[PDB]
């Protein structure tokens, strides 16, 4: 807590007294002569936070912010759906163990639960001699997410059966499940996080979200608040001729898309989390209808004539297919 | 008596406070070479072969030491590489062990078997195996190899193995010997594997008998010997601080059946620990009042912090 960290790429300094180092780091970046002043051991260590930087979205401070064009590319197999793709990724030879961490992932996006369990298991032999451990824990995190879904299958098709498809089938042995339940019955994800080094603790203080709820909570109050204040000056016949009031909602949402199918991580099949799209993207489509008809009687807007609108990109296409349910998108459609 | 035995490992092992110390007959459960099929292969290229006798000790010292000095420290590496290159399973006694929550292990095998075992559950372990290690640690759980490990090198100097390495233990290795006797001070010490005459064991019974009357815990150590104890030799070594659990005196097996008599106290521990002896309906009104008790001392308590009081 030494910098907010704003969504749209600004910085804003709070909670600092001593020298302000976010502010030296940015005029670094803009002057060429503030360089070669730097030593040959760190100034190695600056072309990795500038490639850092322009990865992951962090432009300029609060002060000499301009323009606020930001895109977004999910760069995933998985959120696009590409499954032919998947298929022969899987029958493709293994390389490292980042490789086969993004393997386990592509089994479970297809159903092979039974095989990417085996396949997170052998991650788990290896990767203690990878000195980084963030490839251990992520995968201790998604081997657990796993085996969840193996019990609320066991629970759905040995308990409904007939209704959901033909008789009493079995996808996983009872071998399996009966094994799986033994060697993960002492496990505690409350203590996945405590139970590691403290070189990977602080070091990695930003996963111990991952073990539990507490990674939506932020966004979640975020939303609960800007719904209110959108639904109120939707109630209020009130027109902000600016930014969009719900482009937080909007950019919020694709950093949680991001980080989730990019890093590989199974909670983008949870309800918890399908939630959080569905809610997003409800307020984002009421407040466009609010918008495009709207009237200021006065022969249009003189100095906002050049406003732009919200519209159907292809990723708007897929947040509402993976995450909405039919009774969402009949709200949706008589709204 | 067993039983009481049997309540205080459970209850250290919910404290935090449960520690083994694992030997070599845990390791060849998961089939381990042992150290007398090396030095029979010592003696063979010293030797011609070993015409046995029943290995006196003065042989069964010395011949790593004798072909440690003759051939070179070279060849002493190679017939470790050779012998110890081996990737051996996990048996179900390791997994026994760690779901026996311990808060270190200490062993005295150079394999890697429990390290592995300790990698594949949600708890991480600080491996000290040299002496470098002891200040250079992770998180304060420590699996303590006190007799060296090949995880740097096959050669014979990270290894405890010769009669040089006996009597210079205190001198190449101070720190893992410091380290090794804070454990046993403090927490609640386990047996896994010995055989009541060891260099490991008798080493630590002249070091215990050091220390004053009651300033230390007496160790456990679960005897799995095939023929049972005798009453007098369970006099001199409870006499001497070890509380001896004896597997051949609650079941009966086989002279060549090592597991079942392993299991049959690693299952009596567990499942004294995964409550599944509770009869009689008067030991419900204790079990129940162990776990609420406490919270006498709080007005109100939320319901869905009472599942996490029962577990």
């Amino acid at each position: 807590y030494d910098y907010h960290f704003e969504v749209n790429g600004t910085v804003v300094r709070h909670k600092n007294k001593g020298f302000g180092y976010m502010e030296r780091f940015f005029e670094l970046k803009e002057s060429c002569d503030e360089r070669s002043k730097l030593s040959k051991k760190q100034y190695e260590r600056f072309n990795a936070l500038f490639n850092f930087f322009e990865k992951n979205g962090v432009i300029c401070m609060a002060k000499d912010a301009g323009t606020l064009n930001t895109s977004i590319e999910i760069n995933s197999l998985a959120y696009h759906g590409k499954y032919d793709v998947m298929k022969k990724f899987i029958e493709e030879q293994s390389v490292s163990i980042e490789d086969d961490y993004k393997k386990a992932f592509f089994l479970a996006c297809l159903g092979r639960w039974e095989e990417s369990y085996d396949l997170y298991s052998n991650i788990i032999l290896n990767s203690i001699d990878e000195s980084n451990g963030c490839v251990y824990y992520l995968s201790q995190i998604n081997r657990y997410r796993i085996y969840q879904s193996i019990t609320q299958a066991v629970t759905q098709f040995n308990g409904l059966g007939l209704l959901t498809f033909g008789r009493h089938y079995k996808p996983f042995t009872d071998e399996f499940l009966a094994r799986i339940e033994r060697e993960m019955t002492n496990f505690n994800i409350d203590d996945l996080f405590n139970g590691m080094p403290f070189e990977f603790q602080k070091k990695y203080k930003i996963l111990e979200f991952l073990s539990d709820n507490q990674f939506l909570y932020d966004d979640t109050v975020k939303l609960f608040e800007l719904t209110n204040k959108v639904r109120s000056e939707m109630s209020e016949g009130s027109y902000s001729f600016g930014m969009s009031s719900d482009i937080v909602v909007l950019l919020r949402l694709y950093d949680n898309l991001r980080f989730l199918y990019e890093n590989c991580l199974w909670s983008v099949s949870f309800h918890e989390f399908h939630q959080y799209i569905r809610n997003s993207m409800s307020l984002l489509i009421e407040k466009a209808e609010y918008e495009r008809t709207r009237d200021i009687d006065e022969l249009g807007f003189s100095f906002f004539g050049k406003k732009s609108g919200f519209f159907m990109e292809y990723y708007d296409f897929v947040n509402i297919s993976r995450h909405f349910k039919i009774d969402d998108i009949k709200n949706l459609e008589r709204s | 008596n067993v039983v009481e035995c049997i309540k205080e490992i459970t209850e250290s092992s919910r404290n935090g406070k449960l520690v083994f110390f694992v030997g070599a007959g845990v390791s060849t459960l998961s089939d381990y070479p042992q150290w007398w099929r090396l030095v029979d292969k010592y003696h063979e290229e010293l030797y011609g072969s070993p015409k046995k006798g029943n290995y006196s000790s003065d042989e069964y010292l010395r011949i790593p030491q004798i072909f440690y000095n003759v051939k070179g420290e070279m060849a002493f590496d190679g017939i470790l590489k050779d012998f110890f290159q081996v990737d051996k399973p996990t048996n179900p006694i390791h997994d026994k062990i760690l779901a026996m929550n311990p808060a270190h292990v200490i062993t005295t095998n150079y394999d890697n078997l429990i390290d592995t075992a300790c990698w594949k559950r949600g708890k991480y372990f600080s491996v000290i195996s040299a002496e470098e290690d002891v200040a250079n640690a992770t998180s304060s759980r420590y699996l303590l190899k006190v007799a060296g490990d090949f995880r740097k090198g096959f050669k014979g100097e990270n290894v405890v193995l010769k009669e040089d390495d006996y009597l210079n233990y205190d001198q190449n290795y101070p720190l893992i010997s410091n380290l090794m006797k804070t454990i046993i001070a403090t927490h609640t010490i386990v047996f896994i594997g010995y055989g009541l005459g060891d260099y490991n064991i008798n080493m630590l019974l002249n070091w215990v008998r050091k220390l004053q009357k009651d300033s230390f815990h007496k160790p456990f150590f679960i005897r799995t010997d095939p023929s049972p104890i005798e009453n007098e030799t369970l006099i001199y070594y409870e006499n001497k601080g070890l509380r001896i659990i004896d597997a051949a005196s609650l079941i009966d097996s086989n002279e060549y059946d090592y597991l079942e008599r392993y299991s049959a106290v690693m299952d009596l521990l567990i499942e004294s620990q995964e409550n599944k002896f509770i009869t009689k309906d008067d030991e419900v009104i204790d079990y129940i009042y162990g776990k609420i008790s406490p919270l006498f001392a709080l007005q109100y308590i939320r319901k869905i912090d009472l599942k996490h009081v029962f577990e």
